[PDB]
């Protein structure tokens, strides 16, 4: 179908390969208004994002969006939920702010994101304190909403575990910094690996606060996910050594790749609606003067160049590629772990402390 | 320099309540030499060409803080979201005031939708208070939808909780079906007759559909419904007697829109009382600042108390929430709303009319049945029950006893052995 594809400037990533993966690609079209719209944006705003939506819609009725964001917010993907809520277009999402794990999704939204959950993520993050042998580990958490599940699936985790997991009590931040009742939570911290869910700013406070009083060593650890570190473009002031962050913002990892599996698994799903249904475009059609059948519940079992892109039952994949990056003292993110389908992959064997 | 406010506001009268309100915002709000245009939007039949007019207007005027005031909306979606979506990218809370639906309770989806309106769990616990006048413990819930339903289960269940009991039946299914009526019939062999139902307007119209060919409207059975279940066909297909819920001051859109716009504009004042004054910027060309102050603007309007109007005390609780929400109990009797009872946040006022029901007197309807039907378990214990089969079939046989006590048998139904 016509799928426009609009980028911004992550990952040194242009446009012109976008107008190059049409002409060679695309063999096997069984639909025939197979066409793309290659778009770049330099700001992200909403503005020219409805301005891009009744642009195009009325372009000869593109039924696809591709966006890029460089953001730290997942809302952005929900903007795109707006267009899964009114027009019922499916719109893949793919990297960056559009594709950032949120907590609970709509079943009536034909939206999806691309990557694994928070308890699939937490389910790596303690497979990897499995594999390195530090039982002993903390949760200091705040009032970032999003934090009944992951708490809960540690819990579940810990109260379940065949390894003997010493989970200490979760430090709940009310209010900020005030160093007079936080700091006899802080001191009662001897753990190893101290986890931590919460925005940025929060993050780079209580990373400021742990190296203003000392709670920065070797020994003390600081495992985050990719909604706490956020992007690998911005690095704030006071982090500690030995930041192990779990993420999928890589830098050698081709974009072009992610929206070529995305066009596949769209034009999958539009040559398998094409045998069933004859009308295939049935949306809205334009923004000047106002469903019977969505492709949310009919790509799951998509495969696009023998990679299993399947769906899963909340809206992401059943089998990303998670990226564990680590800090060490020149500043710089370089990543070290990766995700197979089933169990876990380890490059570096020996540890650097 | 210039502050811009976006209304979504169309409607003349009210616009010009908005411009002597935006006028009145700046006299007694303090000595600060800020002044406040106003920005309206007209009609579209859709609703993204709606948010196209509304993000133009926003992000090119350099706004603070977004008023909806459209609870008649032209299509069937009734949708807040956009504008709430767009000022959600910038990090900033939008106040609705038309929806009142409990996926915008959510803090997941919906990261900064705050509202002055309480939602239908307030409603579940005002018909909780009246099962603490009545006495009334084993209630059977009907529930349609499930985005809203999952969170007035769990808050019946935190009510039953506080009362430290069980519920009786709970019903969730798929909406858009008629056959409901098998469900209903097994609803009726349950041990109470209090029927609590949590639904659409659509769905309410089926079930009062099912409950009429099944004629479920006779003596005993408890009519206690909302808002969403009289407004449309299911205010037509309701019987006679249904008790119902009305808002005081919630209809009247000028007082509303008075009182919501000095809750923003006293918010607004406040914010500017301290320091950190920062602006959404703009959306043109190679500059992609975040808004930094999300949390000190949260930490100012969740934590914000008032004293001010028209409706009543307004203050925002944690999920953004209206407080002491003064209600009108009313009946439908004969396809007329009938004012019968008062409420406001502690205690349920009755006026000197007639409560009449579908059932019996103007007392509560009795429909409790747990006594009638008791499936009285026993075990097999050697010299307390004993069980002895049948002579032919399903007889018992009258034998005597030394001290001319016939042994009065009861009809059981008794297995062989276990499952091995
Ligand atoms: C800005 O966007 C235009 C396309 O509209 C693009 O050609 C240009 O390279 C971009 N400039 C930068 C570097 O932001
Ligand atoms: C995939 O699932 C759909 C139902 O969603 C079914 O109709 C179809 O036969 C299945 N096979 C494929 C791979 O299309
Ligand atoms: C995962 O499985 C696919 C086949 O479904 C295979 O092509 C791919 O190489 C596997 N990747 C790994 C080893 O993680
Ligand atoms: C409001 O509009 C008038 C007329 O355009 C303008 O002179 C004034 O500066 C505006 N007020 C502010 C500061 O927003
Ligand atoms: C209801 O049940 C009947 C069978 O009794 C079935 O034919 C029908 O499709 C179902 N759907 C409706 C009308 O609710
Ligand atoms: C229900 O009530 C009507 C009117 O009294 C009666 O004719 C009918 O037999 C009853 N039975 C049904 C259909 O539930
Ligand atoms: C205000 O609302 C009530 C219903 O609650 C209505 O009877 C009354 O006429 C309304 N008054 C105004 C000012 O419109
Ligand atoms: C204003 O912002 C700065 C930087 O975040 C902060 O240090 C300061 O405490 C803030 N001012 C007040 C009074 O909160
Ligand atoms: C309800 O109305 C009464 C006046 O009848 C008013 O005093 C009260 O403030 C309102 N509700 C609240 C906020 O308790
Ligand atoms: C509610 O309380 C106010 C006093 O705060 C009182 O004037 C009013 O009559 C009450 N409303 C009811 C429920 O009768
Ligand atoms: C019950 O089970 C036994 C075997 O355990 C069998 O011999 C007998 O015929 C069965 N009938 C009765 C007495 O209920």
């Amino acid at each position: 179908l016509n799928i426009a594809v609009l980028l911004g400037h992550s990952h040194d990533v242009t446009e012109r390969e976008l107008r190059n993966l049409w002409g060679p690609e695309q063999a096997t079209g069984l639909p025939l208004d197979v066409n793309v719209v290659a778009l770049l944006m330099n700001r992200t705003d909403p503005k020219s994002l409805i301005t891009h939506v009744c642009d195009l819609m009325s372009g000869a009725r593109i039924h696809g969006l591709v966006f890029g964001d460089d953001t730290d917010q997942e809302a952005v993907a929900q903007m795109l939920d707006f267009i899964s809520s009114q027009t019922f277009i499916p719109i893949l999402g793919i990297h960056g702010g559009a594709s950032m794990i949120m907590a609970d999704k709509d079943p009536t939204s034909t939206f999806f994101q691309f990557g694994a959950s928070i308890q699939q993520q937490a389910t790596v993050m303690l497979k990897i304190m499995q594999d390195y042998d530090w039982h002993v580990f903390s949760l200091v958490t705040t009032i970032f909403p999003g934090y009944r599940d992951f708490i809960s699936f540690i819990k579940t985790t810990v109260d379940n575990s065949f390894v003997g997991w010493d989970m200490q009590n979760v430090i709940t931040l009310d209010t900020s910094f005030e160093d007079a009742k936080t700091q006899v939570q802080l001191k009662k911290i001897h753990s190893s690996v101290i986890l931590l869910y919460c925005s940025k700013d929060e993050a780079v406070l209580i990373l400021s606060e742990a190296r203003s009083l000392g709670l920065t060593g070797y020994d003390f650890f600081w495992i985050v996910p990719s909604l706490v570190s956020g992007n690998t473009e911005l690095i704030p002031k006071e982090f500690p050594s030995g930041l192990i962050s779990v993420s999928y913002d890589d830098w050698d990892y081709s974009l072009e790749a992610r929206v070529r599996d995305g066009l596949g698994i769209l034009t999958t799903a539009a040559s398998s609606m094409l045998e069933k249904f004859s009308y295939i475009p049935e949306a809205k059609a334009s923004c000047y003067g106002q469903p019977l059948h969505t492709l949310h519940q009919f790509m799951v079992n998509v495969t696009w160049d023998g990679k299993d892109l399947s769906f899963t039952e909340e809206g992401y994949q059943v089998h990303p590629r998670l990226v564990v990056i680590v800090l060490n003292k020149d500043r710089e993110w370089e990543k070290v772990g990766k995700w197979e389908n089933q169990t876990l992959s380890l490059r570096h064997a020996v540890w650097p402390r | 320099k210039i502050v811009n406010i976006g209304a979504v506001l169309s409607t003349r009268k009210h616009e010009q309540m908005f411009r002597e309100a935006v006028n009145q915002a700046n006299k007694r709000h303090g000595s600060w030499k800020i002044q406040l245009n106003a920005t309206s939007v007209t009609h579209k039949p859709n609703a993204i060409q709606m948010a196209l007019s509304v993000c133009e207007d926003l992000i090119s005027s350099q706004v603070y803080a977004i008023l909806v005031s459209h609870p008649p909306t032209p299509n069937d979606h009734f949708t807040p979201t956009p504008v709430s979506y767009t000022a959600g990218f910038y990090r900033i809370p939008v106040l609705g005031l038309t929806t009142r639906m409990s996926i915008y309770s959510d803090k997941s989806i919906h990261l900064s939708f705050l509202r002055t309106v309480p939602p239908y769990s307030h409603q579940s616990s005002v018909w909780f208070e009246m099962m603490r006048v009545y006495n009334w413990n084993h209630i059977i819930l009907l529930v349609s939808d499930d985005h809203e339903g999952r969170a007035a289960q769990k808050r019946l269940e935190t009510l039953l909780e506080e009362r430290e009991s069980k519920a009786e039946k709970v019903l969730q299914f798929d909406p858009g079906t008629k056959n409901v009526t098998a469900l209903l019939m097994e609803a009726r062999e349950l041990e109470a007759r209090v029927i609590i139902l949590s639904a659409s307007e659509d769905d309410a119209a089926t079930v009062y559909r099912a409950a009429a060919m099944l004629n479920m409207t006779g003596s005993g059975y408890v009519w206690l419904v909302g808002e969403r279940e009289i407004s449309g066909n299911a205010l037509r297909y309701a019987p006679d007697g249904i008790i119902g819920l009305q808002l005081i001051n919630g209809k009247n859109e000028s007082a509303h829109i008075s009182d919501a716009v000095g809750v923003v504009a006293q918010a607004v004042h406040e914010l500017l009382e301290k320091e950190n004054i920062t602006d959404p910027p703009r959306g043109c060309v190679g500059n992609t600042n975040i808004w930094k102050t999300g949390p000190l603007f949260k930490r100012v309007l969740m934590s914000s108390k008032y004293a001010d109007g028209v409706t009543g005390r307004v203050e925002f609780n944690e999920d953004g929430d209206r407080k002491f929400a003064n209600y009108s109990i009313m009946n439908l009797q004969n396809r007329k709303l009938v004012q019968v009872g008062i409420y406001n946040g502690t205690h349920v006022i009755p006026n000197d009319r007639k409560i009449i029901w579908p059932g019996g007197e103007t007392e509560k309807p009795r429909g409790y049945q747990m006594s009638t039907r008791l499936k009285i378990v026993t075990i097999h214990q050697e010299p307390f029950v004993y069980v002895k089969p049948t002579m032919s079939d399903g007889t018992c046989k009258e034998e005597f006893t030394v001290n001319g006590d016939p042994v009065k048998k009861v009809i059981c139904t008794g297995p062989n052995d276990t499952s091995p």
